[PDB]
């Protein structure tokens, strides 16, 4: 996590006016989860304003609002089973500065979303 | 063609608002339901709980 320049997820199967696509962004206000379909860019840099990640919406099926996801570690698990998407999380300070330390930390589920769309790829934003 | 609506027109030609609601069959996780029950609670008795 540290200096970050992270957060921003773009999932989906197709890349051209087909199916839908998930989108998760953190802005210290709301972790919005828009399944709405748009077109995108290569490296859309928002914030400090400008907003040009999406291109055009057609129609959407889910809108969500929840609380923000806050030597640390930013750990997530994204898993989909029979139309239910599950995103887990964990955040804990560590002493080692090198790599993943030696220890155990289970993941408390944060949300369950019934959607029912097949997914094949994803990309991280900055 | 435009309707002709007047307050003095006949009841058959009077405007009527019709709303038709249609629900799709069970092919996806259920998203619409309703309040079933609002019963109270008891303690230290033999009861059937749901
Ligand atoms: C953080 O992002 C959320 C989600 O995009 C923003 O929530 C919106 O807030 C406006 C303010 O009235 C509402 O009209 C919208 O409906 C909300 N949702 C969306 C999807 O736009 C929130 O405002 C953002 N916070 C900051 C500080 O920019
Ligand atoms: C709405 O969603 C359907 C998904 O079946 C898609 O085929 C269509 O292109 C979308 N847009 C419109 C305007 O119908
Ligand atoms: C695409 O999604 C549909 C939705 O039910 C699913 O039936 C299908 O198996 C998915 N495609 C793949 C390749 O998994």
């Amino acid at each position: 996590e540290k200096s970050n320049i992270i957060r921003g997820w773009i999932f989906g199967t197709t890349l051209d006016s087909k199916t839908q696509s998930l989108l998760i962004v953190n802005n210290a206000t709301n972790v919005v989860i828009k399944v709405c379909e748009f077109q995108f860019c290569n490296d859309p840099f928002l914030g400090v304003s400008e907003f040009r990640v999406y291109s055009s919406a057609n129609n959407c099926t889910f809108e969500y609002v929840s609380q923000p996801f806050l030597k640390n570690l930013r750990e997530f698990v994204f898993k989909n089973i029979d139309g239910y998407f599950k995103i887990y999380s964990k955040h804990t300070p560590i002493n080692l500065v090198r790599d993943l330390p030696q220890g155990f930390s289970a993941l408390e589920p944060l949300v369950d979303l019934p959607i029912g769309i097949n997914i094949t790829r994803f990309q991280t934003l900055l | 063609q435009s309707y002709g609506f007047q307050p003095t027109y006949g009841v058959g030609y009077q405007p009527y608002r019709v709303v038709v609601l249609s629900f799709e069959l069970l092919h996806a996780p259920a998203t619409v339901c309703g309040p079933k029950k609002s019963t109270n609670l008891v303690k230290n008795k033999c009861v059937n709980f749901n």
